[PDB]
Formats: C-alpha cells, structure tokens, sequence
RNA sequence: UAACCUAGACUUACAAGUCAAAGUAAAAUUGACCCAGAUA
RNA sequence: GUUAAUGUAGCUUAAUACAAAGCAAAGCACUGAAAAUGCUUAGAUGGAUAUCCCAUAAACA
C-alpha cells in the first residue's frame, strides 16, 4: 500500500478525434508523447498525456 | 573429471550434430519424420603451386580469385556425376521415371534453348526456363562416338497421373550429330497448366548398343493429340532395356506463360485448363445446441450463407 | 474434340512444386533448440579446421548441391584450405551450382562468432552478388 | 603413486610483472603438457598463482629448467605442494 | 604511419616467426613425453627386479 | 502498445478476464464485471 | 634361430569409397592472466593380406 512506483494516465489523441487510452508510466519521468493507433482516423497519430488517474 | 571439458561451444555443437546423426535406441525425430599415378601428378602440381611466390602473396592479400569456368569443366569430369545423381534423386526423377531404379550419369550432356541468335539460354539441372524461351527445340551437344535421346514432361499429364507426354524422341543417333536421328515425335512447346505449380521436364540419353527400329514408338508428324503422346518410361525402357542404358540427364522447371495459351489453342486445339490450389476446409468441432462460454461468433463459424433468410415470411 | 478431354483434378508430382510456389509446409516447432528449422533449404558450411565444405540440403535430409575444397577442380586452382580466400571462391562456385540448380532462395543460420568471422561474411557477400538469396520468402497460407 | 599438484605463487612487486610471467609461464606450461585448473591471485605487493597438475622426477628437471629460463626479470619463483 | 610495404614486410616475418616457434615447441613438446615415459619404463624395470 | 480470431483447457455466482494449436491481421502490489460517472 | 615385441602423423579398431579423415597440438591478432574468438602453421599408409611379411629392437641367444 505504502509503496508507489508507477501511475496511470490518460493518453489523448492529438488529431482532435477524442479517442483516449490508458497507459502506465513511472512517476518520476516526464509526460509521455507516444504514437498510437487511433481507430477514428484508422492510422497512427501522436498522443499526449493529459491527466493522472491513480497511483500504481 | 578424467575426460577433458569443451573449451568452446563449437566443439560441443560439432559433437552434438554427429551424435544426432548416429542412430540411438531412444526414439528421435529422424525416425518419425524420415589411379595412383594420377595422385602423384596431382601432388606435383600442388608443389608447383606452393613454390609460386605470386600465389603465396596473392593469398596474403586475401583477394585471390579462381576461374569458375575452369573449375566447372574439371568438376564435371571427376566427381560431377555424383552431384548430378543427387539432383535427380532429390527431384524424384529416378522414382517417377524408372520406378526407383538409379543410374549414375556418365555422359556430360549439355542442352540450351536458343533465344534469337545473339545468345542461347542453357538448360542445367533444375534450372528455370520460361515457356517462351522453350518455344523452339534446343541445341543438344555431348562428347561421344548409336544414341537415343528422349524428352518428358514428368508432371504435365492432364488425364492420368502416372502417364507422361513426349516432346520429341530421336532414335538411332550416330555419334554426336543429331540431325541424322529419326524424328519419331515432333517437337512440342511446353504446356504447363495455369495454377498447377512448377512442372519438371527431364531430358534422357540412352546408350544404344545396336540400331533397333522403334516402330511402336514412332508417332505421326505433326501430332497434336495428348491421347497419343501418353507413355510410360518404365515399360518403354523395359521393352528396350537390352540395348538401352541411360547415361545423360538434364531437367528444368517452367511455369505457365502467355505462350502456353497459344500452345493450348492454336495447335492443341483445346480450351486451356485452369487450376487453383484449394486448402482443406477449417476444422470445427461438432455444433452444440447451447454454446456455453462461447462468443456470438460461434454461430457464424457453422453458417454457410451470409445473406438473411425469412422462411415462411 | 479428343483434345478437349481434361481430367477435373491435376496431379503434379514434382517434389518442389509447392515449395517453388511457396505453399509447401515448413517446420515451425523446435523453439527450444537452435537453429530454427523453418527453412525449405539450408546452407551448411563446415570449416572442419583445414578444409571448407558447403552443402545445400532439403528438410528431408538429402543434400542437393555441395561444394568442397577437396574437389580436384577447385583445389588445383585453389591455393590453400580454410581461410578468407577459402570461401572467396568455393562460395562463388557453390553459388554458380546454386544458380545451376535453380535454388534462388535459401536459409543461412550462422552463429554469432561465426557470423562475425571473415570467411563467412565474404561468403555471404559472394552469395548475394551472385543472386542467391540467403533469406527465403515467407510461406503463403 | 604419482606426483601431486604443485602450485607456483608468482610473487612480484607489480601485478603486471607477475602477469607478464603468468602469461609466459602458463604459455610454457601448456607447452609442457600441463593442466592449469585455476589461477588464483593473492591479496595486496601482488602475487599470482599458476596451478600445475602432473609432475615427475624427469618432468620436474625439464620443467624447472624451463621455469628458470622463462624468468623475464625480477620475479620470485616458489614451489609448494598442494594440500 | 606504416606504409603497405612496411606492413607487408612485418607481416611476412610473423609468418616465418610462427613457423620457427612451432617447430621448437613440437620438438620440445614431444621430448617431455619421452622423458616421462622413460622414467615410467625405468620404474617398470625396478619392479621387475624388485 | 503489447492484435484479432479459434481446437482444447484455466479462472469465475452471473458477466468479463486468462493460457493456447490452427487461421487471420498489424508490424519487422491489483482484476474484470455490475453499478454509478464524463461526454455524445 | 627360439620367445617377444613394432609397421597410417602426439591419439583413433578414421578410411580403404565418391577422403589418405577426425581430434590433439602450434603462431599472430585481440591487453588483466587463462580460455574463447578471428587470422595463420606442420605433417603419415617403411607394408601385406580378411597371420605371414621383411625391416627394426629386446629376453632366450
């Protein structure tokens, strides 16, 4: 319970489609910018972290 | 501890491979799924090579080259037939042609399909030659001093699997000249069916002790009937096994081509056959009235028509 | 017309019929053993210290094309056994036989140190320039 | 009965100097058809061990002659029978 | 920087250098075996005597 | 992003989630569902 | 001469065929040493049969 290493965040598409998915990142690292498949545009687009959900 | 321990992986790998090759009591994968004067001359030439300083230095530069053409000709004379026999065995010619009988080739047979006049494409063992390149009969040359040469399409038959068709058969060939051979079978261009894969065509040379009239094997010229081109090598060779001993081989693989369309229609005068490779239907367990713990896709697996039906409605 | 008669099903007996088409089966198991066996053909180079021999073998275990430095034709024109120049020529000779044999696609499985070797990288260079493909195409399902 | 395994502790004021003899003595040891199970290094001068297994009266005489000749410079030899 | 001829000469002397060391080691390597066998042969001789 | 599909199995109130031959397709310190949210 | 040895390359009962084989052993490069790896080196049927054979060398002599 006390131990806390990673965190869960929302990765939101930069294409404006509103598609989002959750990914795990280390708490002490910088915000993630990832290239992920967006079903709405049916092609890989850049995703940027917006908010933290919980402590993993 | 008395035995030494391998200092490198290679020593273990080489020993392991040798151990695998040797049979063992325990079940293994393989069972389930499977003169003097010349030597003195050779040494003398080798010693001359040793003496040559240029060759010595040519090797320290680690760029020395070898003439492939000289090696190829010499290789055929000395140990090439053993390699040639392996090619036929792997390709299944012996099992399909002579019902498993094996003959070591001895005649260095050479065949090439002439393209125009500038160059001629050779026909080696297992080579790939397009049907267009085989539109006309090839040039045959071999060093010898009678002879009979035969042409086969081993897997080109369209009616009977065991049978095969002759492209052309020359008989009573005197020494090297081939123009004097009797044209029992007129030349026919390759006709491998579309979508039927790669067809192997093999050229056979048989030593003739005495001239024998092959009246039974004579065929009308020109002949466009497959029903009369059908034959068997085994029985044909059995009838003439007394005076025929095979000594030459040459085979190539060819696909379907636009020229094959011409061959089927223009002279064969029949519709071209078209085949497709059909894989076995996927295996599905017997359908259950209640597919417990199964997705909705379960119904789709056992359905045949993708269009809705209404029955009484 | 008598010609028009054709059997519904073709019966091709060529062992390489499906392999050349690319539909023939390749062994896909043996995950716990090295090297992988998902090859229609394999290049086996056994340097056996002094002499260098190269083999081409089908999955069934029958060697198809073999080039060895002991062979009289090569040795008379070949100065010395296993070395950088050993595969500089026999590999080229093997390639010509491979082209002669019609095997354009083959699989080579060298070890890490062997791959880093000098008499193997040049052998691969000799094969690729000759047009022999050291990587076979993927099977068609 | 046969000679036991005798260890030679290459003791020198420099680890490289003992290394230089360790490289050569071991090189000659293999030339002497000797088996070297281990090559231990003592704690700080620096001393290095070159295990030698398999000796004989005649072998020792030929071996010790080689060991003396192999002495490059300022290295102190030692012969001790293993426990 | 060494010229290719200079490297060529240095490489050559390594080749003969390799041969010289090889011959000495082979003769010296086998000499040891005879001496060890010779001592064992003498041990057999004494055993025959007593 | 770490897939889908599909023999045969696990886990499980239900549901979802797992392992996996074949097939196909991208590429080369919690754990689901219910149930409530956010919005469309 | 009687007993006895010894005769493919350190080892092998590799081989006599389509090789006179494999292994051991050797040098340099590569820096802890060693080993590995890469590049390199040197070699034989003194000889037969499926026991004679001559040579060689011992106890008897």
């Amino acid at each position: 319970k006390s131990k806390s290493k990673t965190i869960l965040v929302k990765l939101v598409s930069q294409a404006g489609t509103g598609f989002s998915f959750n990914h795990k990142r280390s708490r002490l690292r910088e915000k993630l910018s990832l290239l992920h498949y967006d079903p709405i545009v049916n092609k890989k687009v850049l995703f940027v972290e917006q908010k933290k959900i919980r402590s993993l | 501890e008395r035995l030494e321990k391998y200092r490198s992986f290679e020593r273990y790998r080489r020993r392991a491979e040798q151990e695998a090759r040797a049979p063992h009591w325990w079940r293994t994968y393989r069972e389930h799924f499977v003169r003097t004067q010349k030597l003195l001359e050779r040494k003398h030439f080798l010693r001359e090579l040793r003496a040559n300083v240029e060759e010595e230095r040519a090797a320290r530069l680690r760029t020395a080259s070898i003439p492939l053409e000289a090696v190829r000709a010499e290789w055929e004379r000395t140990c090439g037939p053993y390699h040639k026999q392996r090619l036929a065995e792997y390709y299944g010619l012996y099992r399909d042609l002579f019902h498993g009988a094996t003959f070591v080739p001895w005649v260095p047979l050479h065949v090439a399909y002439a393209v125009g006049e500038e160059d001629l494409i050779p026909v080696y063992h297992g080579n790939e030659v397009t049907p267009t390149e085989a539109s006309r009969a090839p040039e045959v040359t071999y060093e010898a001093d009678l002879w009979t040469l035969l042409f086969i399409n081993l897997d080109g038959h369209l009616l009977e699997p065991d049978a095969e068709y002759v492209h052309w058969l020359l008989t009573n060939i005197p020494s090297n000249r081939v123009a004097e051979g009797q044209e029992t079978c007129p030349y026919l261009p390759p006709f491998p069916a579309r979508g039927s894969g790669f067809h192997r065509f093999a050229f056979l040379l048989f030593k003739q002790d005495k001239p024998i009239n092959f009246s039974e094997d004579t065929r009308p010229s020109p002949c466009y009937q497959l029903a009369q081109r059908t034959f068997r090598t085994f029985d044909f060779y059995k009838r003439h096994q007394e005076a025929m001993t095979p000594a030459g081989l040459a085979f190539f693989q060819c696909r379907w081509d636009d020229s094959v369309t011409h061959t089927f229609h223009q002279l064969l005068d029949m519709r071209e056959p078209v085949f497709e490779f059909v894989r076995p239907p996927p295996y599905h367990p017997k359908q259950k009235r209640f597919p417990h713990e199964q997705p909705l896709r379960y119904l789709d697996r056992y359905r045949d028509s993708h269009e809705p039906t209404y029955g009484i409605y | 017309k008598e010609n028009e008669a054709v059997a519904p099903e073709f019966t091709n007996r060529n062992p390489r019929n499906l392999e050349l088409l690319g539909v023939a089966r390749k062994e896909r198991g043996w995950a716990t053993v090295w090297p992988n066996r998902e090859f229609w053909h394999r290049l086996r180079v056994v340097k056996t210290q002094h002499h260098v021999e190269a083999f081409v073998e089908h999955l069934n275990g029958q060697v198809v094309v073999s080039a060895s430095t002991r062979e009289w034709a090569i040795k008379k024109h070949l100065y010395s056994t296993r070395n950088v120049v050993a595969c500089e020529s026999i590999g080229r000779v093997l390639a010509q036989r491979c082209l002669e044999a019609g095997i354009n696609f083959m699989v080579y499985q060298p070890t890490p140190w062997e791959a880093s070797s000098d008499s193997i990288k040049r052998l691969q260079n000799a094969m690729t320039e000759s047009g022999v493909m050291l990587r076979e195409p993927r099977r068609i399902y | 009965y046969e000679y036991g395994v005798l260890n030679i502790h290459l003791t020198a004021y420099d680890m490289s100097l003992a290394e230089s003899y360790a490289q050569y003595v071991h090189r000659l040891c293999n030339r002497l058809s000797i088996k070297v199970e281990e090559s231990y290094a003592m704690p700080t001068t620096h001393e290095r061990v070159v295990q030698i297994s398999g000796l004989s009266a005649t072998f020792a005489e030929i071996f010790l002659e080689v060991l003396q000749s192999n002495l490059p410079e300022g290295v102190r030899l030692s012969v001790r029978e293993h426990t | 920087e060494h010229s290719p001829e200079e490297s060529e000469r240095r490489a050559l002397l390594l080749k003969r250098w390799a041969l010289f060391k090889q011959q000495e080691h082979e003769m010296e390597r086998d000499a040891i075996r005879s001496m060890l066998e010779a001592q064992q042969e003498a041990l057999e001789e004494l055993k025959l005597e007593s």
